């Protein structure tokens, strides 16, 4: 909430993980000159910091995109969940990030109360509030924790998609005990023996 | 295992001079892809109903399903031809069918075989039969084709409940997968079955078949929290909007009444809505894998079948296994299921039954309108990236309640 | 009105003509129905005579 | 309904109000039609228009 | 509903967004469902108290239940409820309510 | 513990809900637990019961207690469920009457 | 200082934004002069797009000399103006884009609808998961007695 | 997408003006892409090279 | 979604606009004769001359 506000491409900007992949695509506000991002690959011959080679542009963008993809190959992992029984929340199940309360606000706009009759307020007050945090948690096994959570979050579709795919790829390769048993028994030619 | 006459059926065209796609669409396909193997297709399908199934080319998952088949259908006629044809776009990357190649340079002589609506016998082509091993993964794909293409409806899915000798090993393993949706299990299965030139080892096979039943049984009503296959049923998660995702669930209530011995059905979906129902589709893909192993009772007899797909080789008959196909309209079934549930007194209709019937009515409407609106384009342009079908097809009929009742009695 | 029941699809005199024109979710009446409707009306009349 | 055997009731026959009912209606064959019988694209989806 | 208020900006009438969306002057018969009172603290504090104090504004503080505290004085000296009024208001938290 | 809790959340355990007009949010699994632990504890102290290996462990997963019972499962397809009822509840009756 | 309207066929390009005081008399000319002279057979400098700020109050008029106008709307990246304000008047603009959060905005949308390639949604159902990595040697017990 | 290949691909950025890519240039691009992977999965051994 | 990557679309026309009001450079309602079929909208790609 100010006068001029924009959106900008910042890879993993809201990553609250102890895990750093360190190939992130960071872009500055259009206000400031992002020239350097787009001259990286082939502008060998054109040393001048202000200027970039137009012809080299499709190439350079194509790599950027490549790396956007790669520094996003990521298992979205569940943290913990809290039963938000309060005034601000409709008994809503919020992600309790072990630190930095800040993040919650940003992750959940809907949480916020209305002091003014302002442009932003107006928007927020015309939108469907209930969809904040966790609608369903997925485990049936009694005395074990959950397999997954289903949470309405501030989340980037494109990034989601990337991560979704990756998971589907991983899942495809994943093997169950029995089959593993097989593999080993076969390889062993019964000479060697494992406990099923 | 090598079921010699592995004859597979390519799709007809909707009163079209050409197979179902335009050049641009096929270009898209061949070219933007490479391998003739379902990896790419499955990639799309897998993403647990999140991503909208809509695109410029590909209206639904099922859409892609159909152009996958037609692609197949057209480009096989090349190499599966009597003396080998292949040009216009596709000249096969090696005789062993390795990859979808744009016409090799100094290679014109193998024509583009202009076929009509024609079944082919894979093993009658010497190249094909030589390469019996590599043939195996693609046959799987083939079946998928055939078993949509046979008809003008939603997929012809097969069911099997072998009762009594049930492997203890199967039980044990299968339990570990508890928590996951049918979709991902299917995916692994197909992948395995392809990856290894297919085995007589009934393990895999049995497992898929049981799974299929449990799903179907679930979906009907017969199977639920309190009436289980020993613990087994599929749980329809999220009781509001129609996305009620069938996860494998193991809860001990009762062990449902062991049927008499061997129970077999096949289902089709009469209503175009099948398209947006990943559940339905995923059973059908399961039953294909089954096929590769097993010589299923000679296909759904021509009584419910368009004229072009009558008298097919050794497929349709008249006095065989499963003469009639079990047929449904998806939205009436959900009602059916709630019926049973209520009849059992599992639940009050009061709020539960009302609510979900309300949501599925909505979902119907949305679907119906989208499928119609999309079909409008192909039903005016030379291009077809979609199932062909009239507004009267949506009809609440097509033997919907009979199916349900049969499925149930099957469980006895 | 109860008799005047929904018909949804193509409208035409001949297959010919009908091929061209589809009219979604209108109304029909059945031979049977008109039979029994008329029957009633006639009966009504002969009661009033 | 009202007691017929009461007071206030007008006997005003006017040209304006010339007796009429519905004695008979038009049932000419010609007139019976309007029109199109309802049909379907075989029975399958949006393809069989033919 | 509280939060559904319109200030008085450059001569504009100081209003509320009356239930079903009505811009209406702050005077009348205002109802606060408990939870809605607990929401708009500072804004409600500022606005209603003056209108109470120096006009007619029939606040309906929808409670249902409450824990009650009593005080005994003499009808001999000139007293006003302001102190306790302001304390009450000063000590309402979005999540809380004092003994009344 | 049953009866008490069932006045905290919408449960179909058999009891009238006299205190329906007194302010209360619809409690969750987790919350129910917390209250119930209090219940537990009070009982403990009241009756000099210092062994936490008494009642304790009742709130270890979905404490949406309605009909606490045990069973056996036999491989020949069958289950033997022992549903063990409580009869007299003098305390409970006095609590209700107090309400 | 004259009028030769010069068309610069560029296709696509990058832009560097400037924000200025709407209530005063600006000319783009030094800025663009720089641009112009900078151009090399072997490179281009980012595009200078100077803009007056949206203002939230009835204020006067000032002289605003700009030069560069584009074949296409590029305004999409602008997320909001003023926000925490009662009226945007002078220099008027638009507010946030509801299309960005279809599901949160609008009760109609069951938060997984085909939005590609139109708009990037920013708030929807996120799926998060709990998966252990067990060793292959661990999954199974050993029998050393071989 | 920079070079004409024997390979059906989608091509979107065709409006994005690029030089007449040589063999040399394509080789440059390849290496960097290749080094990118290597980095990403934290791999010392030879990939593609 | 290119402008999210700070990437913009089109061609520039450089014109003297000496005005009172907020014509966003960023959003041009591009109806001037920006095109080949434009009135007195003449091309020059020749070299040196």
């Amino acid at each position: 909430e100010g006068a001029v506000n924009r959106i900008v491409c910042m890879t993993n900007w809201a990553s609250l993980g102890d895990e750093g992949r360190g190939l992130e695509v960071r872009l500055p506000p259009p206000t400031d000159s992002s020239v350097h991002a787009y001259k990286t690959v082939l502008s060998r011959g054109y040393i001048d910091n202000a200027q970039f080679n137009p012809l080299a542009l499709r190439s350079n963008v194509l790599l950027m995109l490549l790396q956007f993809t790669l520094s996003n190959l990521k298992i979205n992992k569940s943290s913990t969940f809290t039963s938000d029984v309060t005034t601000i929340t409709s008994g809503r199940m919020i992600r309790a990030f072990e630190g930095r309360p800040e993040l919650l606000a940003l992750a959940y706009p809907g949480r916020a109360v209305l002091p003014t009759q302002t442009k932003n307020a107006q928007f927020l007050s015309t939108a469907i509030a209930d969809r904040i945090g966790r609608l369903d948690r997925a485990n049936l096994i009694g005395g074990e924790v959950s397999a997954m959570v289903e949470c309405m979050e501030l989340c980037d579709a494109l990034t989601l998609h990337i991560r979704e795919t990756y998971i589907m790829l991983l899942r495809s390769m994943h093997q169950d005990p029995t089959q593993i048993v097989q593999i080993v028994n076969e390889c062993a030619n019964n000479l060697l023996n494992s406990t099923i | 295992m090598a079921q010699r006459q592995f004859f597979g059926l390519t799709y007809n065209f909707y009163g079209q001079p050409a197979p179902l796609f335009d050049l641009n669409d096929l270009q898209e396909l061949a070219g933007c892809y490479a391998r003739p193997w379902t990896s790419r297709f499955s990639h799309l399908a897998i993403s647990t109903g999140s991503l909208p199934v809509w695109s410029a080319r590909y209206p639904s998952v099922a859409s892609r399903n159909i152009v996958v088949n037609t692609l197949l259908g057209a480009h096989l006629n090349p190499f599966a031809g009597g003396q080998i044809t292949s040009h216009q776009g596709i000249t096969w990357r090696d005789p062993v069918l390795s990859s979808l190649a744009p016409v090799p340079a100094i290679q014109p002589p193998p024509v583009w075989a202009v076929a009509e609506n024609v079944l082919l016998d894979s093993n009658n082509y010497p190249t094909y039969v030589l390469n019996l091993s590599s043939m195996w993964p693609i046959n799987q794909d083939v079946h998928i084709m055939t078993m949509w293409a046979l008809s003008d409806q939603g997929p012809i899915y097969h069911l099997e409940v072998p009762v009594d000798p049930m492997p203890a090993a199967t039980t044990a393993a299968l339990m570990a997968y508890t928590g996951v949706p049918i979709a991902h299990l299917a995916q692994t299965a197909y992948r395995f079955a392809g990856q290894l030139p297919q085995s007589p080892d009934s393990t895999m096979v049995s497992t898929i078949r049981w799974l299929s039943a449990i799903w179907f049984g679930s979906l009907t009503g017969r199977l639920n929290r309190s009436r289980t296959c020993n613990g087994f049923y599929f749980e329809f998660a999220k009781p509001a909007l129609n996305p009620d995702q069938a996860v494998l669930k193991w809860n001990d209530g009762a062990r449902a009444a062991p049927p008499a011995a061997a129970q077999s059905s096949y289902i089709r979906c009469i209503s175009p809505h099948w398209q947006h129902q990943i559940v339905e589709v995923a059973g059908a893909l399961m039953s294909q894998s089954v096929t590769a192993v097993t010589g299923l009772p000679a296909l759904i007899d021509e009584a419910t079948l368009p004229a072009w797909s009558q008298g097919v080789a050794n497929l349709t008959g008249n006095g065989q296994g499963v003469v009639p196909c079990l047929d449904y309209n998806p939205v009436p079934m959900a009602a059916a299921r709630h019926l049973q549930w209520r009849q059992d007194g599992l639940i009050t209709a009061a709020q539960e039954a009302q609510l979900n019937n309300d949501y599925t009515a909505y979902a119907l409407t949305i679907e119906r309108h989208l499928t119609a609106m999309l079909v409008a384009n192909p039903i005016a342009a030379g291009r077809m990236p979609i199932q062909p079908f009239n507004a009267a097809d949506f009809g609440q009929a097509g033997q919907t309640a009979a199916a349900v009742a049969l499925a149930q009695a099957m469980f006895v | 009105s109860s008799f005047t029941t929904t018909t949804s699809g193509y409208v035409g005199a001949t297959a010919g003509d009908a091929l061209d024109n589809p009219v979604t979710n209108g109304v029909f009446i059945s031979t049977v129905q008109i039979m029994n409707l008329q029957r009633t009306i006639a009966a009504r009349m002969r009661d009033v005579a | 309904t009202y007691n017929i055997t009461g007071d206030g009731n007008s006997f005003t026959p006017t040209s304006d109000m010339t007796s009429t009912a519905a004695p008979a209606i038009d049932l000419k064959p010609g007139v019976l039609n309007p029109t199109g019988k309802l049909w379907r694209p075989v029975g399958t989806s949006v393809a069989t228009i033919d | 509903r509280f939060g559904t208020i319109v200030p008085r900006p450059n001569g504009l009438e100081p209003q509320l967004i009356d239930d079903g969306n009505v811009p209406r002057d702050i005077a009348g018969d205002w109802v606060y469902p408990s939870d809605v009172l607990q929401v708009s603290v500072a804004v409600f504090r500022d606005y209603v108290w003056p209108m109470v104090k120096a006009g007619r504004t029939r606040v309906l503080v929808e409670l249902g239940h409450y824990v009650y505290t009593l005080h005994y004085y003499d009808p001999q000296i000139s007293l006003d409820e302001a102190p306790i009024l302001e304390e009450w208001l000063s000590k309402i938290n979005p999540a809380g309510i004092p003994p009344v | 513990a049953r009866s008490a809790v069932a006045q905290c959340q919408d449960a179909g355990f058999l009891v009238p809900r006299p205190l329906d007009a007194l302010r209360q949010f619809d409690v969750t699994s987790a919350a129910a637990a917390e209250i119930m632990h209090a219940v537990n504890d009070a009982f403990k102290t009241a009756f000099d019961l210092d062994g936490a290996l008494l009642d304790g462990l009742a709130l270890y997963g979905d404490p949406r207690i309605a009909d606490l019972s045990a069973a056996y499962l036999q491989y020949g397809g069958n289950v033997v469920r022992e549903h063990v009822p409580p009869g007299p509840s003098h305390i409970h009756r006095a609590l209700q009457q107090v309400e | 200082a004259g009028r030769t309207r010069v068309l610069v066929e560029l296709g696509h390009y990058v832009y560097t934004l400037h924000y200025y005081d709407p209530q005063i008399s600006l000319d783009e000319a030094p800025i663009l002069e720089e641009w112009l002279s900078k151009i090399n057979p072997a490179g281009i400098p980012p595009v200078p797009f100077c803009i007056p700020i949206p203002q939230v109050y009835p204020c006067i008029t000032a002289r605003r000399v700009h030069y560069a106008f584009t074949s296409e709307n590029n305004n999409d990246s602008l997320f909001s103006t003023n926000a925490a304000s009662i009226d945007t008047a002078f220099g008027e603009n638009a507010a946030v884009s509801p299309l960005r959060w279809p599901g949160l905005v609008d009760p109609n949308y069951r938060v997984g609808t085909n939005d590609l390639p139109n708009r990037i949604t920013l708030y929807n159902s996120l799926y998060r998961y709990n998966f252990t990595y067990p060793t292959l040697d661990g999954i199974m017990y050993v029998r050393s007695a071989t | 997408q920079c070079q004409d290949a024997g390979f059906l691909v989608p091509r979107p950025l065709d409006a994005l003006r690029q030089f007449d890519v040589t063999s040399a240039a394509a080789a440059e691009i390849m290496h960097a892409v290749n080094d990118a992977f290597k980095t990403a999965f934290d791999l010392d051994g030879a990939l593609l090279d | 979604e290119m402008n999210l990557f700070n990437v913009a679309r089109g061609n520039l026309y450089l014109v003297q606009t000496a005005t009172n009001g907020n014509w966003s450079p960023m959003a041009p309602v591009a109806a001037p004769p920006f095109v080949r079929g434009g009135p007195n909208v003449r091309v020059v790609g020749r070299f040196g001359t």
